[PDB]
């Protein structure tokens, strides 16, 4: 059908540059004007610049000094280059025909660019152990603290996906150390703590690390 | 530069409610016509619903409609449905014959109203495993509460803590429309072991609930 | 149809 396939992205040291491209499928890149847009974690959408259908690039004032948007009619691509990047340029970056006044609209899938001097590192996964004795009316809370990994993202499942009810996996926070940390919890019956095994499965594809952590009740 | 503003930024509504979201541009949009409305759900890319102010894209429910002119535009949802709770963005095109720009509004988050619900509050000491490494993470869980607004405060030997905690909140639950919240107090192993009483206090309106442990006492 | 044309 019609697609806009986005590529590039990953890690950029502060002061470095990003290069992202989108390849059009089912239409000609020359036919339309395309924007670049970004979204920092938990924030709103932000316009970077626009390459008209005629091939002239204009930029949001905040982005003009560092940004270049070009197209390659031979390869059917559009491309964004930004240099002198800083931490606040960490965001999901999208190419898109926004379709504000025309019927055609299409977006790339988005790709994360993280701007940081941190080194890629898998998480340390510590237990949030439930007390053997409930103090909350017969339910127990347990989980795993997924600490000091970089970059985003991680996924967490419980018992290889068999336990989903009552699970809350929280958005990560960025620590002052530049590493991420998140917790994932589940509430269960405290009567199940003796019979049921609880294992969190933590995947960190950026560091090619998977951690499975059995969370056992706390004694005494 | 060019700037767009949506009102409100946050909206709580019930299924069946009529919803109106306004958007004002700092200057007239291209041809007084080039505004679209997008819908975005957590972890997903933005989906366009309306373009050219009032045109609906194929497959977009007719309960969505768009109006306005020049600098002012309005998204109307005639009867809010479960699949409509999401964040909505207006997006406008601007420029001249040798100028071309776009701007987004800040977004309007439409969440689902429900009964007040107090959190189940749990507090986790740092694991012995972690303490071996020289850091202590103390974790306070607020499980399945409403509304989202809540003040979490940490106390160590009855001393209010400040600056040494970070907090995260889930998106509204698909089933019961509540929120959950995780707050982590970070201390050195040394500091942790120089104190006994660790307490997480949750305040919502007229109620404060404080949950405590004493280090070493199971 | 867009600006800058």
């Amino acid at each position: 059908e019609v697609q806009l396939v986005e590529s590039g992205g990953g890690l950029v040291q502060p002061g470095g540059s990003l290069r992202l491209s989108c390849t059009a499928s089912g239409f000609s890149i020359d036919s339309y004007g395309f924007s670049w847009v970004r979204q920092a974690p938990g924030k709103g959408l932000e316009h970077i610049g626009y390459l008209t259908a005629g091939g002239r690039a204009f930029y949001a004032s905040w982005a003009k000094s560092r940004s270049t948007i070009t197209r390659n009619t031979n390869e059917n691509t559009v491309t964004l280059k930004m240099n002198s990047l800083r931490a606040e340029d960490t965001a999901v970056y999208y190419c898109a025909k926004l379709g504000t006044g025309s019927r055609f609209a299409i977006w790339g899938q988005g790709t994360l660019v993280t701007v940081s001097s941190a080194s890629t590192k898998g998480p340390s996964v510590f237990p949030l152990a439930p007390s053997s004795k409930s103090t909350s009316g017969g339910t127990a809370a347990l989980g795993c603290l997924v600490k000091d990994y970089f970059p985003e993202p991680v996924t967490v499942s419980w018992n290889s996906g068999a336990l989903t009810s009552g699970v809350h996996t929280f958005p990560a926070v960025l620590q002052s150390s530049g590493l991420y940390s998140l917790s994932s919890v589940v509430t269960v019956p405290s009567s199940s703590l003796g019979t049921q095994t609880y294992i969190c499965n933590v995947n960190h594809k950026p560091s090619n690390t998977k951690v499975d952590k059995k969370v056992e009740p706390k004694s005494c | 530069d060019i700037q767009m503003t949506q009102s409100p930024s946050s909206l709580s509504a019930s299924v069946g409610d009529r919803v109106t979201i306004t958007c004002r541009a700092s200057q007239s949009v291209w041809r007084n016509k080039f505004v679209a409305w997008y819908q975005q759900k957590p972890g997903k890319a933005p989906k366009r619903l309306i373009y050219a102010i009032a045109s609906l894209y194929s497959g977009v429910p007719s309960r969505f409609s768009g109006s306005g002119s020049g600098t002012d535009f309005t998204l109307t949802i005639s009867s809010l449905q479960p699949e409509d709770f999401a964040t909505y963005y207006c997006v406008g095109h601007y420029g001249s014959e040798n100028d071309a720009y776009y701007a987004f509004g800040q977004g309007t988050k439409v969440e689902i109203k429900r009964t007040v619900a107090a959190p189940s509050v749990f507090i986790f000491p740092p694991s012995d495993e972690q303490l071996k490494s020289g850091t202590a993470s103390v974790v306070c869980l607020l499980n399945n509460f409403y509304p989202r607004e809540a003040k979490v405060s940490w106390y160590v030997d009855n001393a209010l803590q400040s600056g040494n905690s970070q907090e995260s909140v889930t998106e509204q639950d698909s089933k019961d429309s509540t929120y959950s919240l995780s707050s982590t107090l970070t201390l050195s192993k040394a500091d942790y072991e120089k104190h006994k009483v660790y307490a997480c206090e949750v305040t919502q309106g007229t109620t404060s609930v404080t949950k405590s442990f004493n280090r070493g006492e199971c | 149809g867009x600006a800058g044309a």
